[PDB]
């Protein structure tokens, strides 16, 4: 689940 | 001293070969370089969200590993991705810089050991099923 | 991978602390630097005598450690001093450069292992009774 | 015993 802005790229 | 002497040999030979125009690259060299570059980019891309993460923990000489594991487990609570791994390294870096700022340079090796432990226990098993550090280098290097 | 991951942690934290103006020096760092500098000076001070030493051995894929030990035992036949230790490192460096010149880069790690073995067996016991690598650094760094 | 020029310094 996307929780941080760095997760978007993965 | 055997381990230290082996590392001295590899350092001298690496240096000498590079002086003669030859590159004798050590196994983790490209991973180290990619992680340095990824941490710098992460800290410049995500200033606000990184500040919110680093604000969760201030290490003092009394702090136990459990305090560090609890905060880092929140970063990984619903799993691992490479962005969160970079965040983990940057986070540890920030704790070390705070330590030295507060004249507690003695805590840097403790934080290093905590980060190695947390790699061993949580992250290495994910890394070995997700393409290794060589996949990280291809994605981020 | 635990050892590799520990070395990755120390590399990232060292890098980050240096970026913020702080030096987190690793145990052997000053020894590595002093040995790099000592080997460079040795090779510029003793060109003829160093050539006579390096002419004693040409390593090929078939060469056994005994050939290396015999030549290096002559360097140390009547004992150890720090100048001979520098000669030993420079000698190994020259064997590695010859290897790469002859498209046998594969021999560099073998020579590294031979040099570590020969440190373990012959030199470390002398070093531990003669002031350690820290005495080397004070003499040559 | 002195056998090499690097021995002189020790
Ligand atoms: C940035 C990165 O990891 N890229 C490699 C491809 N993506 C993945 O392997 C990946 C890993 C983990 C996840 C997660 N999903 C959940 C919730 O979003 C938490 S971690 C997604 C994609
Ligand atoms: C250059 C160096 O080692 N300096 C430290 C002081 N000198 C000595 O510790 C030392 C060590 C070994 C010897 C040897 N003597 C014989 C014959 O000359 C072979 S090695 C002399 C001085």
């Amino acid at each position: 689940p996307i929780r941080y802005p760095w997760d978007v790229e993965c | 001293m055997s381990q230290s002497n082996r590392e001295l040999v590899v350092d001298f030979l690496s240096y000498k070969l590079s002086q003669k125009g030859y590159s004798w690259s050590q196994p983790m060299a490209a991973v180290k370089q990619a992680l340095r570059e990824a941490g710098d980019e992460f800290e410049l891309r995500y200033r606000r969200a990184f500040s919110d993460l680093t604000s969760q923990l201030h290490i003092t000489p009394g702090t136990a590993y459990q305090s560090f594991e609890q905060v880092v487990n929140e970063l990984f609570r619903d799993g691992v991705n490479w962005g969160r791994i970079v965040a983990f390294f940057s986070f540890g870096g920030a704790l070390c810089v705070e330590s030295v700022d507060k004249e507690m340079q003695v805590l840097v090796s403790r934080i290093a050991s905590w980060m190695a432990t947390y790699l061993n226990d949580h992250l290495e098993p994910w890394i070995q099923e997700n393409g290794g550090w060589d996949t990280f280098v291809d994605l981020y290097g």
